[PDB]
RNA sequence: GUUUAUUAAAAACACAGCACUGUGCAAACACGAAAGUGGACGUAUACGGUGUGACGCCUGCCCGGUGCCGGAAGGUUAAU
């Protein structure tokens, strides 16, 4: 459909709710028959800056192709869980499967 | 919508009417429906304590719930209706289990919706949840002051109230008139603005559309004599005293709030 | 009524002198205080709307020999 | 105000001490609940001669009936299968009555007055402590795992 | 539209509108020694008070005086 790249911010403190959330996601995405390319989970990461009086953060990257309703589904998830702190969706032109430049 | 009227008549030539076609066109809902007698301003002494009301349209009473209890159970809301009890339209809501009850209407509420209150509610402008669950910043009706006692804040027709920090027990409130307040977190609270917001775009229009809402008219204080109020007397129009009451109270500035109980709970007065 | 039930105190009116000795008539209210008082022996609390003078007495009578007093008296508590 | 002690208290004295105490401190607090006898001349003869080792032996029973139930309270285990959202985020909290409905389901019957909490709410979704006051003074501690429904 | 029943119907009062100000709810306020009641089974798009008086164009300068609001360092100052 739309071809669509997510990456969310988790709080660290709740490092280990992060697989519970993953398998949630493709399970509304796979659920909407939408399909998930890349799904790399980056793990705690130094913050360039401190946000929200706190300096660490949970990365997820995730690669989508569904349609745009359930997209806007998954982003008030992002809204109102606490966990995450930051969600970001780029829409991109193609499915991308190449490993990131930082998980290598 | 608001309409202006066409000067057939003076009278009719500065009338705005408020015409939301959507409310109901027929009778309320019996059953919630019980008698609402007028009093004229006076109390069980026969005397006027407050003045200028009396006369007035008949109204009904219309039970509206706002302790809004029934958590878990998902309602549809039926359809929307004309208050006169109040200036917000109220909501007539059916239950699963078959019982109808009114709400104070939200903004964006039409007539088929799904309202349902209780925790594990969802968050859509109609759920009522304790403040405890409903995010920081957010816009809330109905308030309730204490838990279980019903909603008491921002009932009035476009009113509204934001939430805006938590500490523990308690969130701090952004009411309508700009005081910060501080109310208990498990105080429950209706989500969305409350509807009818343009209520206040109305103009009567001639002096008996405020006789049919059962407003006497006031007579200026001044326009009196001597014995009757401080302001009155003069031969012609004379006014060189300071503003007072009725009862020689200072009105143009001075603060009359005087409860010691409640000054915890008052983060900022209003501006 | 504005009675101690303990001490039997009520209002009496005596006068508000000025400087100029100008008397009106005023009313001296007794200090009346509801307060829940445990009674040991039947393990219950009694509610008498007293005087803080007739809290010193319970003090020093002790409630049962009050409560004795006020049904000898003939008064509910 | 002069008065006998029927128990130890924290910060004046200890059974058999006649003590000056404010009136409000008497009347409100240590004679309602039983702690104080106030030092009649009638009382003091009544409580010198027999109840100064009297009471001291219904106050070893009472400390006592504490440590048979106290000891048996290391099971260390409390699960309250309550409704809770996911990833955490409790939907419906536990306060003190809670806690002592269960503890009374495995353990000591126990009441609501005896559960001691720092939060109160326990809305973190998971294991907890919950100190106890079964005594005034001696205390004990249960791992309690709130669990989700 | 209202008004001096019985010498004054008017330019007076009222009025829709406008503004100031009070009022977070056990509201302010009012009647009540009090309990209570009205406001209101209403909740700041609400309510009370005050001035002005549809609408149109507008509403300038003065805070020294008198009020009101805010301030809390100093001076003064009651019972105790
Ligand atoms: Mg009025
Ligand atoms: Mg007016
Ligand atoms: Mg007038
Ligand atoms: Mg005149
Ligand atoms: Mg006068
Ligand atoms: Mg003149
Ligand atoms: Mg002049
Ligand atoms: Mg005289
Ligand atoms: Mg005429
Ligand atoms: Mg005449
Ligand atoms: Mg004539
Ligand atoms: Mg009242
Ligand atoms: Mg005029
Ligand atoms: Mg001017
Ligand atoms: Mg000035
Ligand atoms: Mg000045
Ligand atoms: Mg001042």
């Amino acid at each position: 459909m739309r071809h669509y790249e997510i990456v969310f911010m988790v709080h660290p403190d709740q490092s280990e709710q992060v697989p519970g959330m993953i398998e949630r996601y493709t399970a509304a995405i796979t659920g909407a028959e939408g399909k998930i390319h890349r799904l790399e989970d980056w793990g705690r990461r130094q913050l360039a800056y401190p946000i929200n009086k706190l300096h660490k953060a949970h990365y997820v990257l995730m690669n989508v192709e569904a349609p745009q309703e359930v997209i806007d589904e998954l982003e008030t998830t992002f809204r109102f869980n606490d966990a995450v702190i930051r969600s970001m969706v780029m829409r991109t032109k193609h499915a991308v499967t190449e490993a990131s430049p930082m998980v290598k | 919508a608001v309409v202006k009227c066409k000067p057939t008549s003076p009278g009719r030539r500065h009338v705005v009417k408020v015409v939301n076609p959507e409310l109901h066109k027929g009778k309320p809902f019996a059953p919630l429906l019980e008698k609402n007698s007028k009093s004229g301003g006076r109390n069980n002494n026969g005397r006027i304590t407050t003045r200028h009301i009396g006369g007035g349209h008949k109204q009904a009473y219309r039970i509206v719930d706002f302790k809004r209890n029934k958590d878990g159970i998902p309602a549809v809301v039926e359809r929307l209706e004309y208050d006169p009890n109040r200036s917000a339209n109220i909501a007539l809501v059916l239950y699963k289990d078959g019982e109808r009850r009114y709400i104070l209407a939200p903004k964006g509420l039409k007539a088929g919706d799904q309202i349902q209150s209780g925790v594990d509610a969802a968050i859509k402008p109609g759920n009522t949840l304790p403040m405890r669950n409903i995010p920081v910043g957010s816009t809330v009706h109905n308030v309730e002051m204490k838990p279980g006692k019903g909603g008491q804040l921002a009932r009035s027709a476009g009113t509204y109230v934001q939430i805006v920090a938590r500490d523990g027990a308690y969130v701090t409130l952004r009411l309508r008139s700009g005081e910060m307040r501080k109310v208990e977190a498990d105080c429950r609270a209706t989500l969305g603005e409350v509807g009818n917001a343009e209520h206040m775009l109305r103009v009567l229009g001639k002096a008996g559309a405020a006789r049919w809402r059962g407003v006497r008219p006031t007579v200026r204080g001044t326009a009196m004599n001597p014995v009757d109020h401080p302001h009155g007397g003069g031969e012609g129009r004379n006014f060189g005293k300071h503003p007072v009451t009725p009862w020689g109270v200072q009105t143009k500035g001075k603060k009359t709030r005087s409860n010691k109980r409640t000054d915890k709970f008052i983060v900022r007065r209003r501006s | 009524s504005r009675v101690c039930q303990v001490t039997g105190k009520r209002p009496v009116t005596g006068n508000n002198r000025s400087h100029a000795l100008n008397a009106t008539k005023r009313r001296f209210l007794p200090n009346l205080h509801s307060h829940r008082f445990w009674v040991e022996s039947e393990k219950r609390f009694v509610t008498l709307r007293v005087s803080a003078k007739g809290m010193r007495v319970i003090d020093k009578k002790g409630i049962d020999t009050v409560l004795a007093e006020l049904r000898a008296r003939g008064e509910k508590y | 105000m002069q008065v006998i002690l029927l128990d130890k208290v924290a910060n004046l004295g200890s059974l058999g001490d006649q003590v000056n105490v404010k009136a409000g401190y008497a009347r409100n607090f240590l004679v309602p609940q039983g702690k104080a006898v106030p030092a009649t001349k009638k009382n003091i003869e009544f409580f010198e001669a027999r109840r100064a080792e009297l009471e001291a032996k219904l106050a070893e029973v009472l400390a006592a009936a504490n440590a048979r139930a106290e000891k048996i309270n290391a099971l260390e285990t409390v699960t309250i299968a309550s409704k809770a959202g996911d990833e955490g985020k409790l939907f419906g909290s536990i306060g003190t009555r809670d806690i002592a409905d269960a503890v009374t389901a495995a353990g000591v019957e126990v009441a609501k007055s005896e559960v001691r909490l720092p939060n109160g709410v326990l809305r973190t979704t998971g294991e907890h402590e919950v100190s106890f006051q079964v005594h005034s003074e001696v205390f004990a501690k249960v791992i309690v795992n709130v669990v989700a429904e």
